[PDB]
């Protein structure tokens, strides 16, 4: 949900998706930035989690 | 009267990894009941008795 902020710091975030196309927009504080990329299908294909 | 009784926990199975499916390895020394059901609209329930 949130994290400690900094004057010029940087962070890493986890997420999941229903498509391999990682094209979307994401909001931090009140501002937002776009994010585009390609994700690949996994090897394992059987899990109940 | 009611009470508490013990029952065996049979040899649990080895699970493979199959494309849109699974293949299992059941082991038993006596007839045992097994079953499964989907988790969506269509139950697709199934049951069986396994001897060995």
């Amino acid at each position: 949900a949130t994290t400690h902020v900094t004057a010029t710091g940087s962070i890493t975030l986890h997420f999941s998706t229903s498509s391999p196309q990682a094209n979307f927009i994401v909001s931090l504080c009140g501002k937002k930035t776009t994010c585009n990329a390609e994700c690949k299908p996994p090897a394992d294909h059987i899990i109940g989690e | 009267t009611p009470t508490v009784c013990p029952v065996p926990l049979a040899h649990t199975p080895t699970v493979t990894k199959w494309f849109k499916g699974i293949t299992l390895h059941l082991t038993a020394t006596r007839p045992t009941l097994l079953t499964t059901r989907k988790l969506g609209l269509r139950a697709d329930a199934t049951a069986e008795w396994i001897t060995g």
